[PDB]
This record gives structure tokens, C-alpha cells and sequence, in this order.
């Protein structure tokens, strides 16, 4: 199986910047590699084929290079229409489980901003129905990478939460993230302390927001 | 009908004599 | 310009079948290889397969994840490309793009007979949702502001829009009067097969005593509308 590893997952740039996207193949595929661009709300389009050949109509600021295992897509003068997701694609073989890289999303650059953290207990109306949703909000942070860990009476929770993140804000270029911990009513009423622990580059150490059912 | 695949096939035939 | 008009798709139960259609114009369809690529919600591209010209034998080739269950066919007399799918699974959900494909012969001598292949023109895509869920309107629960949802001189509040199907819901605050500081999150698909999303807003703490906050939720598929007033709670 040929594995394509694309990096970074999120790339941050400003208009006019030169940015570089990399793709590594797990084995030598010579120049059998294509690059695609998926702009917001649009179908993908071909940028580069056979490692370095520009498709007709593609602007000059795009170039590709590489032969063997290491390939690069370079955008020399980033334009607003270039804020998009980019995928590499091996064309050496049709049998691999995944012939595309997982994608690189090109985002707008700004200064680091730590999240503001908020926690919400379940409502009495929901509990009456048999379920308890606890919500942790991380608001207006940058960059996008963030970790949320749930603890209930100091037990680390796993497999019973889901996260969602907004698109980059158009006016301040930040992200927000919601994490929802879902428990049964019975389980919620057998524990006291509910805590969301947040790790982010803007924080010197992880921040915890928590409440106790005795006071909540 | 002539396209890139036809050329590829002719080149295969040449490499194999 | 090359046009690839796509049709079909929609909702189907797991274990069911579907045929997607792609109507091509603006090029010599008969002399073109064609293919399909898909994309699960919020995920990356996955190659579905390709089909050669009739004069090549009309051979279909398929991606690893679909080979047992998918067939590509073409009707040159109508410029139609099809993707026939059976025994569908929830993970087959996503957007399906038809593609007009092209190739370039490799000219390195030892690779004469091989080709560079690429998807040159892509259709807009067709949405497929594979789900056992029945149409259902959401419950709407408050995310009540408290001492544990303050930051500086501000407070966060919101509404949790839970257990609906299918997408989408819309959320406004105060009938559209409140837009600043609102974040409405993308929906998540729960293990139940139902969707959930949250909408939040940050406001001055000074406004909680005097300003009312109501989230207005509309779920057209079930013809359900809810207005939820969100009040502070001690926490």
C-alpha cells in the first residue's frame, strides 16, 4: 500500500506571502503525483500534474517540484482566492487504500490568542428526559490547534464527547470550539465535579473550568 | 479516435519489439 | 465550457442502493476516460474509480473501499456517466464528484507504456446521505450564563439544539437583532444517527439583568420552530 502524508494540516499565511505545502510518499513514486485545490464551497480543481506541470489557466505563482518521495507545492504570492484546501494525489498505482493526502487548509495569519473558556451544566429540562449534556466553550482563539480533556470526579473521560469548530472568523481571524460531554441522567447524578481542561499555545499551562453539582 | 492512451499503447508495443 | 451536470443522490437507508448520473457536454465524450471521486463530510478526497473508452473495452477500475459494491458505466449515445452503488453503508455518505480525466504518456524509455493520469475537470458534486434515521425536530436546551461562563466583564450563553434529522437547522438570536459575538457551530452527527449543534453568544455582564436573549430555531424538514428564552443560572 502507498501512504501519502501531507503537511501541515493547517497552514497560516498573509496575502503576498510565499507558502510551502509538502507531501511525502511512503515509497518511491518518481513523478507520478498531482495537486488539487478545493476552494470554499466549490468542487476541486487540478493545479499540477506529474509533479511539476501546471494545468492550463493556473496562475504563475503556483509551482510543484519533487521526484521520488518528497514533493512540494509552492504559492509564491498568496492571493485571497488561494485560501483553500490543497490535496496531493499519487498516480503511481490504483490499488492503495487512500490515493490522496489528507489535505492542507490554508488559513489567514494573525497573532496568537488564548481561548476564553466557559462551561455549561445540563439543564433541568434535559435531565428530566434522561440525558445530561455538559458543554465546554473555547472562544476566539488562534491558532486552531487545541486540546480539550474532560474529567468527572478526576476520572479522564474518553469516547463520550464530541467537538465542533467554527470556520475562521472573517473579522478577527479567530476560531471557537465547543466540546459536549454526554452522559445518562443516572451517571450524571452519581458524580460531583465536572471539569474541562484546555491546552493551547496561548496558555502558559492548561486551564481548567469546572463546577460541582452541589453548587450547580 | 486518437488520444493519450493510444500513444501509450504504441510506445508499449515499441518497447516490446 | 466543459459542463458536467450531476443528478441523483439524496437519502438512502443502509443496505440500500443508488445510481448517480453525470451529463457531459462541451467535449468529445466518447474519446475521454471518466471517473468518480468522493468526500465524506468534513473529510478528504477518496478515489472511487474510472472507466475507459468503449474502444478500450470500457473497462472499469475501482478504489479499494468500493470495488465490491460499485460499478461505473457509460452511455456514449447520450453523453451519460453513471455510478451504480449497492449495499450502502453510513460511511458511504458524502459528496460524489464526476470527473473528466486526461493522461500524458510517460516518455522515459523504460516506462514506455505507462501514463500520467489526472482528473482534469470536476463536476459540482452530488450529496448522498446513508442513514436509518427518521425525520425529527430538535429539542432546544439552554446554555445558561453563570459564574462559570464569565470572562472578564462578559458572559457567554447559548442554546443546545439536539437530536434532529436531517440537516439543516437555522438559528438566530432575538429574531435577528443580535448578531455580534454569535458563534453557531457546525452540526455533529451523534452515535444515534441524529444531529446536534450549539449556538453561543458573548454579551456584557451588565446586559444580563436588562436584556432578554431568545434563540430562534427553525428545522424546515420537520416543519418545527422553537423559541428558547435563556435565563441565568446559579453555578
Amino acid at each position: 500500500d502507498i501512504q501519502m502524508t501531507q503537511s501541515p494540516s493547517f497552514l497560516y499565511g498573509s496575502v503576498g506571502d510565499r507558502v510551502t505545502i509538502t507531501c511525502r510518499a511512503s515509497q518511491n513514486i518518481k513523478d507520478y503525483l498531482n495537486w488539487y485545490q478545493q476552494r470554499p464551497g466549490r468542487a476541486p480543481r487540478l493545479l499540477i500534474y506529474a509533479a511539476s506541470n501546471l494545468q492550463s489557466g493556473v496562475p504563475s505563482r503556483f509551482s510543484g517540484s519533487g521526484y521520488g518521495t518528497d514533493f512540494t507545492l509552492i504559492i509564491s504570492s498568496l492571493q485571497p482566492e488561494d485560501f483553500a484546501t490543497y490535496f496531493c494525489q499519487e498516480s503511481y498505482s490504483s490499488t492503495p487504500t487512500h490515493i490522496f493526502g489528507l489535505g492542507t487548509k490554508l488559513e489567514k495569519k494573525r497573532t496568537v490568542a488564548a481561548p476564553s473558556v466557559f462551561i455549561f451544566p445540563p439543564s433541568d429540562e434535559q435531565l428530566k428526559s434522561g440525558t445530561a449534556s455538559v458543554v465546554c466553550l473555547l472562544n476566539n482563539f488562534y491558532p486552531r490547534e487545541a486540546k480539550v480533556q474532560w474529567k468527572v470526579d478526576n476520572a479522564l473521560q474518553s469516547g463520550n464527547s464530541q467537538e465542533s469548530v467554527t470556520e475562521q472568523d472573517s473579522k478577527d481571524s479567530t476560531y471557537s470550539l465547543s466540546s459536549t460531554l454526554t452522559l445518562s441522567k443516572a451517571d450524571y447524578e452519581k458524580h460531583k465535579v465536572y471539569a474541562c481542561e484546555v491546552t493551547h499555545q496561548g496558555l502558559s499551562s492548561p486551564v481548567t473550568k469546572s463546577f460541582n453539582r452541589g453548587e450547580c | 479516435k486518437w488520444n493519450w492512451f493510444d500513444i501509450t499503447n504504441w510506445l508499449w508495443y515499441i518497447r516490446k519489439k | 465550457q466543459v459542463q458536467l451536470v450531476q443528478s441523483g443522490g439524496g437519502l438512502v437507508k443502509p443496505g440500500g442502493s443508488l445510481t448517480l448520473s453525470c451529463s457531459a457536454s462541451g467535449f468529445f465524450f466518447d474519446n475521454s476516460w471518466m471517473g468518480w471521486v468522493r468526500q465524506a463530510p468534513g473529510k478528504g478526497l477518496e478515489w472511487v474509480g474510472r472507466i475507459r473508452r468503449l474502444k478500450d473495452g470500457a473497462t472499469g477500475e475501482y478504489g479499494a473501499a468500493v470495488k465490491d459494491r460499485f460499478t461505473i458505466s457509460r452511455d456514449d449515445s447520450r453523453n451519460m456517466l453513471y455510478l451504480h452503488m449497492r449495499t450502502l453503508k453510513t460511511e458511504d455518505s458524502g459528496t460524489y464528484y464526476c470527473t473528466m480525466d486526461e493522461g500524458t504518456p510517460v516518455t522515459r524509455f523504460l516506462e514506455w507504456g505507462y501514463f500520467y493520469y489526472y482528473m482534469a475537470v470536476w463536476g459540482r458534486g452530488t450529496t448522498v446521505i446513508v442513514s436509518s434515521a427518521s425525520t425529527k425536530g430538535p429539542s432546544v436546551f439552554p446554555l445558561a450564563p453563570s459564574s462559570k461562563s464569565t470572562s472578564g466583564g462578559t458572559a457567554a450563553l447559548g442554546c443546545l439544539v439536539k437530536d434532529y434529522f436531517p440537516e439543516p437547522v437555522t438559528v438566530s438570536w432575538n429574531s435577528g437583532a443580535l448578531t455580534s459575538g454569535v458563534h453557531t457551530f457546525p452540526a455533529v452527527l451523534q452515535s444515534s444517527g441524529l444531529y446536534s449543534l450549539s449556538s453561543v453568544v458573548t454579551v456584557p455582564s451588565s446586559s444580563l439583568g436588562t436584556q432578554t436573549y431568545i434563540c430562534n430555531v427553525n428545522h424546515k424538514p420537520s416543519n418545527t420552530k422553537v423559541d428558547k428564552r435563556v435565563e441565568p443560572k446559579s453555578c
